[PDB]
């Protein structure tokens, strides 16, 4: 019954102050992209960064399995949308943070569904 | 003075036809450093102007390309050049990167040891390598041609590399191979690129266009490299990142670029030509498939 | 009686010379449970057991002995056989198991992935498969020869099992194929054998000791596995774990056999005969490398 | 500076109730060897039971990287002696407990060189 939980411990790290992971890899692009939170290409709007996402994926990152029972990654392989006032820490955005299945925008960092 | 404003420097023909003696290479700007973007790596950005550089030549594009990364692992542990690659390339572009250490990375598949245990059924359209011993850099040693990871390259370009494909090695004053230089003579087409961003470093990219098979001129490896340290030493480069700021056309086209298998016997002139202006690519079809040797011992009593 | 205090049964020579046709398996005591040591899994009894029996064989045991083991991991994650194998093996024995899906190991090296994408390039001693697909048991279907795996086994040895070597492949009612029974006359001896901790089930291990790389005799597949259920539906075996209860001779002798380099045209009948004894291993001794093939595909857009 | 702690993660799953990692791989053996912790084959004395190291191994057990500097495995390809009043928990064991570097023996489980 035994599992590692490291979306939590990194949780915890943060909250007691510990410095967010670094090295993330920037993408250059034009910033005039759909702002959607992930995608095949660089699609960062005026107020986004984009980051290759395997440098963004906590699991991908600290050489775990993924929480997938197939393992399979959301983000390796293509670009996370990040809002630039969260770029100081893009691990710790994905994974607190959850994709809208309907638009692709960030619930609650472009999604609008709600009216 | 209008080099800012390109994504870097290629070494001018006339360059390229003269016969050197090797010099120490000494560059007016060395140790200054480009102003990068706010919060961008110099190796995204590096990697990006070459990428802006190869879209001014004539790479044949198809449909599932073949894109192999050699040295692709940081000391960061993640793989900012395969990253701008696949941004770069067409979306589903298969793309395989390699490096001695672990690191993660956005390919498709990612091989980790010496370049010399990855091994390959297909062939590739594009390989990219940025290996590189930071030892080589060794001042008071003559610079001789060296061995290495460029003897796998140079193997792997005349066994892997598919008609019409092209490269991008990096070398430097001391990391380069004479082979190589002479290989470049098998293009329809070559030059060694340095990045604006990087303009104070003896680094270059020696790129070769459409791959050919066969020596169309013959080339002298040391007398080119002499000629390459000739161009750095007396063309100050100014340090840029102009290129950086404009990324509308910065995706590769998809040309849909032909493949065809053909045999050794049926590559007449008018297939040379295509090949020769990025129209087409021969080489199988078949599924990639990759594998890295693994040396296996017992350590135990 | 005193099968009970054997490691197992193995075929009696006699019902391998009859010419049988195949029926459905009907054991006696189907279902019935051998009773362990305390917190003993069933698959370290079972390979302890057919370790106990193969010591009773002339295996060539060489120095740096070369063993790969197929079919290696369990639905817990680990790998209870490798780790009979290394405690039987001589200390420092290259092991080297795979399976199709992720495991722990205690093998020198593991390969993960199905067994048709293994490929190494030398050869080996002692080839152990304990492949299985539990889908094989139908029931409402005939009983014919199955390729799948057992086309990579039968190749495997034929190509890169040493002169000398030996093997044991799993097999039961359901899971068999012909050409590897045919194999079994390449092979200076052969047999089927029952692990008397899994008695009530149709398993065997199919063991060739000592490879000659030739027919010495022509064995009809089909013929010998329905030869084998005759056996087994005749036969009852009473369910034992007694053997595994002493343990002071499990160790495998270091026998030091001799290995040595040879070509098609040396290998007389003196070599024959001493391949035939578990005194002599044919192959090369150079270092082991492994690898698996990797399918790359893009399924983005 | 964030590292997952599996070792403080398993120490304090334990002290909360939770079942120890099982599937341990128990060996066969005379029990009449050295007694010794951590050996090449097995050496469980009468006090003892042997498993293979690797399904020992918290590290390898959970797929996350060894707190090597070169990511070397302790355990993989040995056998590790378990006490037999303890060996309801080889992993726990093994994590909590220190091999002494003059005699083999288990810290507190065999080692005298105290006296
Ligand atoms: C106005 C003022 O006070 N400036 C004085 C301080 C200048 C500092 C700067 N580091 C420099 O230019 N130097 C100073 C050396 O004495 C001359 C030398 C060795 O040829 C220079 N240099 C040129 N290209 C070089 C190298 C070089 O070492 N290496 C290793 C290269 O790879 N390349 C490509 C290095
Ligand atoms: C005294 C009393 O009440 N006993 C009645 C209950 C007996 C229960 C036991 N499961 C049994 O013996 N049976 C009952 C079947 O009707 C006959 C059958 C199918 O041939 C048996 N059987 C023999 N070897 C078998 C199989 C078999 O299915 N399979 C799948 C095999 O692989 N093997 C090797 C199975
Ligand atoms: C300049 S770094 C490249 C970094 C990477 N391209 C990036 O985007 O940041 C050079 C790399 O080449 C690798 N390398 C050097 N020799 C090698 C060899 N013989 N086989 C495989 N990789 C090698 C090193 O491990 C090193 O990470
Ligand atoms: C009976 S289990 C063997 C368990 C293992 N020997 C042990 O000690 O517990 C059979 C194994 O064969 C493997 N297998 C079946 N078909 C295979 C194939 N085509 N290639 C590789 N492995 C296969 C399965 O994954 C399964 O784990
Ligand atoms: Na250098
Ligand atoms: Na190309
Ligand atoms: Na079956
Ligand atoms: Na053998
Ligand atoms: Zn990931
Ligand atoms: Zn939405
Ligand atoms: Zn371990
Ligand atoms: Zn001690």
């Amino acid at each position: 019954a035994f599992a590692v939980d490291a979306a939590k411990a990194y949780k915890d790290y943060l909250a007691s102050g510990g410095q967010p992971i670094t090295n993330c890899v920037k993408m250059l692009c034009t910033h005039t992209g759909t702002g959607q939170a992930i995608t095949v290409t660089p699609e960062a709007n005026m107020d986004q960064e984009s980051f290759g996402g395997a440098s963004c994926c906590l699991y991908c990152r600290c050489h775990i399995d993924h929480p997938n029972p197939k393992g399979f990654c959301d983000l390796k392989g293509k670009y996370v949308q990040i809002p630039t006032t969260c770029a100081n820490d893009p691990v710790g955005f994905t994974l607190k943070n959850t994709v809208c299945t309907v638009c692709g925008m960030w619930k609650g960092y472009g999604c609008s569904c709600d009216q | 003075s209008s080099q800012a404003w390109q994504p870097g420097v290629a070494m001018p023909n006339l360059y390229k036809m003269q016969r050197m003696l090797l010099e120490k290479c000494d560059l007016q700007n060395y140790g200054d450093s480009a102003t990068l973007p706010k919060g961008i790596m110099m190796n995204v950005a590096k990697y990006t102007q070459l990428c802006q550089y190869l879209n001014t030549l004539t790479l044949a594009v198809p449909y599932n390309m073949r894109v192999i990364h050699f040295g692709a692992g940081s000391d960061k542990g993640v793989a900012p050049g395969t990253a701008v690659l696949r941004q770069w390339l067409p979306t589903g572009t298969l793309l395989v990167d390699s490096d001695l250490n672990d690191f993660v990375s956005d390919a498709d598949s990612t091989l980790i040891g010496d370049c010399a245990t990855v091994h390959t059924a297909n062939k590739w359209d594009l390989i990219i390598s940025d290996m590189y011993d930071p030892k080589t850099k060794n001042v008071t040693k003559e610079n001789d041609s060296k061995e290495g990871f460029f003897t796998y390259i140079c193997g792997f370009i005349q066994q892997k590399l598919a008609l019409g494909g092209s490269v991008a090695i990096k070398i430097t004053e001391h990391s380069w191979n004479a082979d190589l230089y002479k290989l470049m003579g098998h293009f329809a087409w070559w030059t060694a690129f340095v990045t604006n961003v990087n303009a104070s470093s003896s680094e270059a990219f020696l790129i070769g266009c459409n791959y050919l098979g066969k020596p169309r001129e013959q080339i002298d490896g040391y007398v080119m490299h002499a000629n390459y340290i000739f161009w750095r030493n007396t063309n100050p480069i100014q340090l840029s990142s102009y290129s950086l700021f404009d990324m509308s056309k910065f995706p590769l086209k998809l040309r849909g670029t032909a493949v065809m298998s053909l045999k050794e016997g049926q590559i007449n002139d008018m297939i040379l030509s295509l090949l020769s202006k990025g129209r087409l690519i021969i080489r199988e079809n078949n599924r990639v498939v990759i594998s890295s040797d693994v040396l296996v011992n017992n350590e135990n009593l």
